[PDB]
């Protein structure tokens, strides 16, 4: 649960 | 006497509007950044300066911005 | 997933001509300042364009054991275009398992490996290095502090958008987007091919993407279908293709394939680097999905042109010594 940036997705 | 894109003057223009119109808390200006307002100024001067900028001139084939 | 994807690919009804194809060594910072990167571009060959790449039967083994088994991998369920998570020895599993025996359609763009030894291994075109915001505006020291390779927000010095690797299986499709805060995209087909559906971000079509998201209803709509002009094509092993910002476009994978790719933001087509990050604000994107730090960046490229230009600072006086520090490296 460490919050994540700079995921690609639509 | 240097010579920006148009490209870049209106970009650089709407980078400060937009900036500047942001409230504190969505602002995000960095750690890095000593006094935001004073650099809002200077960007608006030199912008003013820069205006006169001549298309073909600026057509250097190297960024403005690059380190020493 | 409504409509018929067989004759989307099938169709010659997107027959619209984007892309400029282009000779590596006329992609250079003239042809940027001159055209303001307003195109997509295509090289058929990597010549002139400076990048590296890896050994050409680099295996998504090869990708794992650089990265790491245990790492943390997002992974998208094709069929509902959600986000799931494994880890890389379990995605090699899956992306090693033939055809017939894979259950789902998964599909990996979002690995990023920068501060991990395949980074070394990837070189970008040159071009891009002279306008990257990340390499030419945020400050460098805080950048070279990186260490953590994964995406973990709080241990993210710098927006970490640079070198990805996507790992698709034949039969992927991503379905229309815009790429994050507005960032261009190079893309190198280091194996196998792609399809690319492309949609100019005129007002107009910009208006019908934002909708579109705010619909929900998506997966029913294929939205190449509802504008005027839409350019399918296709990109074959060894091509580099360079997308603009703020262009909408969808993916299909037609053979395994493996691509090695990056975004970036530029001084030349701000104007829709904000109008993208706004309709993302507008329309709720979760900040996973969303440029790290992009208004701190923008910040720090105001910085940069009025130094660069008038030789006054904005940056602390801490922040001006480590600057002065890596000039004298
Ligand atoms: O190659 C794909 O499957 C999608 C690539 C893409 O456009 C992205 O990662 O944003
Ligand atoms: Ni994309």
């Amino acid at each position: 649960a460490p919050a994540t940036g700079g995921v690609k997705k639509p | 006497q240097v010579h920006l894109t148009h490209f870049e003057l209106e970009g650089l223009r709407c980078l400060v509007d937009k900036l500047e119109s942001l409230p504190l808390h969505k602002k995000c200006v960095p750690t890095g950044i000593e006094d935001e307002d004073a650099l809002i100024a200077d960007v608006k001067i030199l912008l003013e300066e820069l205006a006169s900028s001549d298309p073909k001139l600026a057509l250097t084939g190297v960024p403005i911005v690059q380190w020493p | 997933r409504t409509f018929d994807l067989e004759e989307k690919l099938q169709t010659n009804k997107y027959n619209a001509n984007f892309v400029t194809f282009m000779e590596g060594k006329d992609f250079n910072v003239e042809y940027i300042q001159r055209g303001g990167l307003r195109d997509p571009l295509i090289f058929k060959n990597s010549d002139g364009l400076g990048i590296k790449m890896p050994d050409p039967d680099f295996t998504v083994n090869d990708v794992k054991m650089c990265v790491g088994s245990r790492r943390m991998v997002d992974v998208m369920d094709v069929n509902t275009q959600k986000g799931i998570e494994m880890t890389m020895a379990q995605w090699t599993r899956y992306y090693e398992t033939p055809e017939e025996e894979r259950e789902k359609l998964y599909n990996v763009i979002s690995l990023e490996f920068s501060h991990t030894r395949l980074e070394n291994m990837v070189q970008r075109p040159s071009t891009v290095d002279f306008i990257d915001w990340v390499d030419n505006m945020w400050p460098r020291h805080l950048k070279e502090s990186q260490t953590e390779s994964t995406n973990a927000i709080l241990e993210m010095q710098y927006p970490k958008v640079q070198k990805y690797c996507l790992m698709s299986v034949r039969g992927c499709y991503t379905d229309f987007h815009v790429d994050f805060g507005g960032t261009s995209v190079w893309y190198h087909i280091h194996q196998g091919g792609k399809v690319f559906w492309l949609i100019p971000p005129t007002a107009h079509n910009l208006e019908l993407y934002e909708n579109w998201l705010l619909s929900g209803k998506q997966g029913d709509i294929f939205l190449g279908d509802r504008v005027s002009d839409c350019q399918r094509i296709e990109l074959k092993q060894g091509y580099t293709f360079v997308i603009p910002s703020g262009w909408i476009h969808a993916v299909y994978t037609p053979t395994d394939t493996l691509v090695f790719g990056g975004n970036f933001l530029h001084s030349f087509n701000i104007p829709m680097q904000l109008k993208i990050y706004s309709i993302e604000d507008r329309t709720r994107v979760p900040n996973k999905f969303r440029y790290p730090f992009y208004y701190e960046m923008c910040w720090y490229v105001l910085e940069r042109y009025v130094y660069c230009i008038t030789n006054r600072s904005h940056l602390t006086k801490d922040f001006q010594k480590e600057s002065l520090s890596m000039d004298m490296e």
